[PDB]
Formats: C-alpha cells, structure tokens, sequence
C-alpha cells in the first residue's frame, strides 16, 4: 500500500485541541524519507530511537493525531511538561515514542477580520490522562456554589479560542502540530517502511 | 454566525405559540442559549436559559408562565412553547447569548413580535 | 431574593466629543459579571464590554469598561455621531439575570 501522509500531512482543516483529530494508520509503508527532505517545518522532534534510524525501524500500529495550537505554547507540547495544552488539553504520556512534527500555517489558519474557528479548553478539575481528548463542555464549579448547566459565578465556560490574525507577532502565529505515537505488540509491523 | 426565528403574530389571551430560532455558522449544541423580551419603550428583559451540556431549564420568576424551553439540537434550533398567556407579553423576542467572561459569543436574532389580544 | 441593578442616569442627551460615563450600579457584589450592549431601537443587541473591564472586537477604545463589587462604569470617551443609542448593563453573576433600564444617548 502507501500510508495516507499526503492526506494527513497535506490535510486541509484540521481541528481544535479540545476535539483533536485521531488517524489510526497502519497495513500500508512509511514514505519517511520526505518527512526529512520538507525542511519547512519549525519544530520537528523525535524519540524512541533517533530520526535517521527510524527509516526502516517499523511499527505494528501507529496513531496519527493532529491539532492546531499556538507559537507560544506547543514547548508545552513534550512528553512529561506542565502548562496548558499538555494540562488540560491533551496529554503526551509518561513513556512515549513517537515524534513531534509542528509547523506554521500563518498563510492559511490566522484570517484578516479574525480568525475565531479555533478553540481550545482553559480548566477541569483534574489534570488530563494520556491521550483522551475533552469534548464534554459542561460547566465546571470552581467554588462550591452549584451553577448546574447553565453558567453562573464561581464558575465559568470550559472553553475559550484563541485569536489569530496576520497581525500577530511571530509567537503568536498558529501551528499545525501533528503528533505520530508508535507501538510494538504481539501484531505484527503491518506498517512498515522499504 | 446568525439566528432565526419562528413567526410572530397575534394570538388571543390564555393560548400557547411554540418559538423556534434555529443557529447557522457555529451550533446551538457546545453553547447554551437564552430568550430576552423587549416590550416598545420598554427595556430587555431576561426571559429564559437553556442549557444542553447537561439539561437544565430556568425561568424568570417575573414572568412565571411555563414559558417550556427544550431543543432541536441537531437542527441547531431551540423551542420554547408560550404558555399561559397575557397582554402585557405583548413585545419582541430575542435569541441571546451571554459572553460569561470566557466567551465573546454574544449571537442575537432578528426579533419577531408575539402578540396577545383578543383584536386581531 | 432577585438581584437589582441601578443604571444611572437613564438618559443623557449629548454632544460631539463628550466622556460620558453611564453608571450600573448592583444591589450585590458582583465580581466583574456585567456588560454592556449597543442599540439603536429597531436592532440587535451588540455588545460592548465583557466581564466589565475588557474591550471587544469591532468596538474601538471609545468604549471602557471597568468597576467592581456593586459599582460598574461605561466609560464613553471622544463621543462619536454613530455612538448615539439605548444602551444596556448587564449582570450574569446569578440566575435570574436582570438587564438595566437602559440609556439614550442622543444629540443635543
């Protein structure tokens, strides 16, 4: 086969961190060698084993997950940080193997007269578990006083966007972090490279 | 991005008008979404909640009339069914939104009048 | 009981270039929930300020918000020609919300 990298990395819309979008890809070979030959990509970070070895070093069941985060915040975005979108947005866990792929969409994502599609979730009572993302918009109760549904005070709406225009500074310009997470299992490595 | 609205018209006194307002651009579902009145000369006056990220349904004790909210959600539309009706009702309504210090979703609708009279 | 709101004054016929700052006054402490809306009588409600102290897109710094507690201010500065309407306050600091009676600010 071929893995679908030019319908993931090539993709049009990507989602938000509070819904991110979740690609299980596997039973088709590894075209690893573009990723490197892109060279356009401001954050591209690996692990388990170094970049250069993983051309051929092959998986049994990778997860293709991607979102849109800002130029500020995705140093948050390691394996084992604090800070908001590894707090309560999505969580890379505590033993991790794949790399951190992160680039800059300014040209399309942040819009003249405001770009507000995106958003993000801002508090929850815990900190988040690896790799499940939030949908559930309901109120949370900071204070004890029940505001139950709808909003009230001591508590506040869960989820807040961002706001992206051309005007902002370059820490402030939107990226297209995707995230590939591998795995070894008793299945064999059905996605495999050359 | 814009709300719209059922009908107004004139109906006699003691009656029942369902109201729905339907969303376009970002849904009803992740939001809640409120009713206000504005009677002419008159200021707004908060009516009614909804609230789908659980259910709950408040009232104005002012106007206490099991005015009955629910909702279409997957049509983006919500319903709240005028109950128990009286004159003084007679105004415009809006589909509202409060920026609860998070948001800035504060989305109004075009106003459609209900009126209560006898008098056609 | 309900919370009750004082906006003060309930009008105020202006002029061009004015600083016009329309009180909402709280029967409560409310922490910053209040808000303010434009409308000319026929439209829909646009809002000005949130949480009481911060500003809105579209809406320049002519508008300004801020107070606290039972005290909240509408801080019109440079008072332009399309600036003249009915305005509103607005609590959601508890269920139910109650809006002001609102403020004509029109030419003199």
């Amino acid at each position: 086969n071929l893995c679908p990298f030019g319908e993931v990395f090539n993709a049009t819309r990507f989602a938000s961190v509070y819904a991110w979008n979740r690609k299980r890809i596997s039973n088709c070979v590894a075209d690893y060698s573009v990723l490197y030959n892109s060279a356009s990509f401001s954050t591209f970070k690996c692990y388990g084993v170094s970049p250069t070895k993983l051309n051929d070093l092959c998986f049994t069941n990778v997860y293709a997950d991607s979102f849109v985060i800002r130029g500020d915040e995705v140093r948050q975005i390691a394996p084992g940080q604090t800070g908001k979108i590894a707090d309560y947005n999505y969580k890379l866990p505590d033993d991790f193997t794949g790399c951190v792929i992160a680039w800059n969409s300014n040209n399309l994502d942040s819009k003249v007269g405001g770009n507000y599609n995106y958003l993000y979730r801002l508090f929850r009572k815990s900190n988040l578990k690896p790799f499940e993302r939030d949908i559930s918009t309901e109120i949370y109760q900071a204070g004890s006083t029940p505001c139950n549904g709808v909003e009230g005070f001591n508590c506040y709406f869960p989820l807040q966007s961002y706001g992206f225009q051309p005007t902002n500074g370059v820490g402030y310009q939107p990226y297209r972090v995707v995230v590939l997470s591998f795995e070894l299992l008793h299945a064999p490595a059905t996605v495999c490279g050359p | 991005q814009q709300l719209v609205e059922s009908g107004g018209g004139v109906v006699q006194p003691g009656r029942s008008l369902r109201l729905s307002c339907a969303a376009s651009g970002f849904t009803f579902s992740s939001y809640a979404m409120h009713w206000v009145r504005q009677a002419p000369g008159k200021g707004l006056e908060w009516v009614a909640v909804i609230s789908y990220d659980g259910s709950n349904k408040y009232y104005a004790d002012s106007v206490k009339g099991r005015f009955t909210i629910s909702r279409d959600n997957s049509k983006n539309t919500l319903y709240l069914q005028m109950n128990s009706l009286r004159a003084e009702d007679t105004a415009v309504y809006y589909c509202a939104r409060h920026a609860t210090l998070m948001n800035n979703k504060d989305i109004w609708g075009q106003g459609t009048l209900v009126t209560v009279s006898s008098a056609s | 009981g309900d919370i009750q709101l004082t906006q003060s004054p309930s009008s105020l016929s202006a002029s061009v270039g004015d600083r016009v700052t329309i009180t909402c006054r709280a029967s409560q402490s409310i922490s910053s929930y209040l808000n303010w809306y434009q409308q000319k009588p026929g439209k829909a409600p646009k809002l000005l300020i949130y949480a009481a102290s911060s500003l809105q897109s579209g809406v320049p710094s002519r508008f300004s918000g801020s107070g606290s507690g039972t005290d909240f201010t509408l801080t019109i500065s440079s008072l332009q020609p399309e600036d003249f309407a009915t305005y509103y306050c607005q609590q959601s600091y508890s269920t139910p919300r109650t809006f002001g009676q609102g403020t004509k600010v029109e030419i003199k």
